[PDB]
């Protein structure tokens, strides 16, 4: 979901349904927690251009607005100075979550910025591969897969490149998958490590790509069931899976 | 013409309204090095109090001044429909080149609603 009022939170097909009265706009940024994920930017690839967020947990402060507001409005490129905006900030700050607060953050953070366009190929791309490597219905193994997640009771978002990679092997599907993917993340930054405010500081690993994928899991079925609402599951191959099928 | 709109959406009745207010006077402050004639900084914000709809442009001196455009009752932010009036009231009062869209809340990516009606 996106949006806390009061106890009420938006359901992305709600908010979806919502931006359809909107102009087609340049970018989607989202300065809130866990919104560069691909179900996310599948959802939204008709309402933008490009997806601004973070996979991982967004700084309280958010973004430097002092610097962001003129990026927003730059002639072309507003996208990536965005993003590149609001990494420089924090970097220049960054001391590995020394003295981290509010007020001075050390922290660092994690921006991507995604092409909405090319949401539609990476669905495809994925079709022909989750079926194929996920013939039965089991937890995975998932060690060496960056989990942007740090609620170990919940543990969400994980990166999709690597979770391609580490049920292909890296093989030549992996590489074919792969060339569709490239086309979406557009830019993708991080700090050595970032802040959890459930975990404290973490390391993003270096070969996380910043876009987040669900994977099912035994423990959470309700979850599970939730995620055959998502569009991005009737179009990624999830629902010809082991897990699914 | 080279404008742009850029309509920053903030549901900020949460844990996080103590910290909507340095941000929109970063705003003001990055609204100074931006051309307020084509170019157009809207912002929603529900905090603590009635949710409104102002503009961030400069007064004849140059100086960054807020703008009340709508006064909203107190809502539900984070409701499609509400969001679809101020997206409305947004964009169709300041057409531009370009557009954009800032989303400034709590955030947990697909996961839906943890509070449901049946
Ligand atoms: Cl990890
Ligand atoms: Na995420
Ligand atoms: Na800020
Ligand atoms: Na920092
Ligand atoms: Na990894
Ligand atoms: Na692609
Ligand atoms: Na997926
Ligand atoms: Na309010
Ligand atoms: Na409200």
């Amino acid at each position: 979901w996106f949006g806390q009022d009061g106890n009420n939170y938006m359901d992305i097909a709600d908010l979806h349904a919502a931006l359809q009265v909107a102009p087609d706009l340049d970018f989607l940024f989202f300065d809130a927690c866990f919104m560069e994920a691909v179900e996310v930017a599948y959802a939204l690839r008709d309402c933008g251009s490009y997806l601004i967020s973070s996979p991982t947990e967004i700084p309280g402060p958010g973004a430097p607005y002092q610097t962001v507001v003129p990026a927003m409005f730059s002639a072309e490129n507003a996208a990536l100075k965005i993003a590149s905006c609001y990494y420089d900030y924090y970097q220049s700050r960054y001391d590995d979550g020394i003295g981290m607060s509010n007020e001075d953050w050390t922290g660092g953070v994690s921006v991507g910025v995604a092409k909405m366009s090319e949401l539609e190929n990476l669905a495809v791309a994925t079709s022909k591969v989750l079926p194929r490597y996920i013939t039965g219905k089991q937890n995975f193994d998932l060690s060496g897969v960056m989990c942007y997640d740090r609620r170990t009771d919940k543990q969400y978002y994980y990166d999709l490149d690597r979770f391609i990679y580490q049920i292909t092997a890296g093989n030549g599907d992996y590489d074919s998958w792969r060339e569709a993917f490239d086309k979406v993340m557009v830019y993708w930054k991080s700090t050595p490590r970032n802040y959890s405010a459930y975990a404290g500081m973490f390391t993003m690993n270096q070969d996380a790509k910043g876009l987040s994928t669900y994977i099912p899991r035994m423990s959470a079925p309700s979850l599970n069931t939730s995620y055959q609402q998502t569009e991005w599951y009737k179009v990624s191959g999830w629902a010809d899976t082991g897990w699914y099928k | 013409v080279g404008s742009r709109t850029v309509l920053v959406y903030m549901i900020a009745q949460n844990s996080l309204a103590p910290l909507a207010s340095a941000d929109i006077e970063e705003m003001k402050e990055g609204m100074r090095q931006v051309d307020a004639t084509s170019g157009n900084l809207l912002v929603y914000i529900d905090d603590y109090s009635a949710p409104r709809l102002i503009r961030l442009g400069k007064d004849k001196k140059g100086k960054v001044v807020e703008e009340t455009i709508e006064n909203y009752p107190e809502q539900n932010s984070a409701d499609a429909n509400v969001m679809k009036k101020v997206i409305s009231t947004a964009f169709n009062q300041y057409k531009a080149e370009k557009y954009g869209m800032v989303f400034w809340s709590h955030g947990e990516g697909w996961i839906p609603s943890p509070a449901k009606t049946r």
